[PDB]
DNA sequence: AACTATTTATAAGA
DNA sequence: TCTTATAAATAGTT
């Protein structure tokens, strides 16, 4: 949930 | 096995659907003994064909997504084209 | 090998080292095999003991990893003490 | 879905 | 770090 929230948040922002 | 396969898709689905089961049974296995022999922490997520998700972790799928998204250093990253041209670099 | 090894933790640095080594090759090897076998998108994410980050993806590394966050299904989900317990089913 | 003959991977040597 | 003897994985059959 909320680690699958921080992992796409971080991918993005490359 | 009875023969050596050409590392190429399967287009017979049965085939394809049972060498699937049991090479993903077989890589889990080969990924749970490095996790234990060199105590490292691995995750492992494959879409299929038909786009389902199967996943594995050492021990905690969360823990290692997270410890990666911290991560924050140039590090090793391989691809199938790596392999591939790693093998040429072998062979016999 | 020349001997039958226990899944146990490597002392020796070195020979963990070196055993890492040849079997993430090897590990990454089966995965090619998978995902070229059966058209399946992998990726792999392994820190070893000094938290040095190793990763693998068939194709793309940050594709699978955000198709991983959309998924909201219900799927196989697999630890080390699965594998464990699966292999105590079946010695033979 | 079993079984096994063969291929592949790999532990230990040198 | 190679080489190879032996263990482990698996393709094809049934």
């Amino acid at each position: 949930g909320v680690v699958k929230q921080k992992l796409a948040e971080v991918i993005l922002k490359k | 096995g009875r023969k050596k396969i050409q590392i190429q898709r399967i287009t017979d689905e049965r085939n394809r659907q049972v060498t699937f089961t049991k090479r993903k049974f077989g890589l889990m296995k080969k990924a749970y003994e490095l996790s234990v022999l060199c105590d490292c922490e691995i995750a492992l997520i494959i879409f299929n064909h038909s786009n389902k998700l199967f996943q594995y972790a050492s021990t905690d799928m969360d823990k290692v997504l997270l410890k990666y998204t911290e991560y924050n250093e140039p590090h090793e990253s391989r691809t199938n084209a790596d392999i591939i041209e790693t093998l040429r670099k072998k062979g016999f």
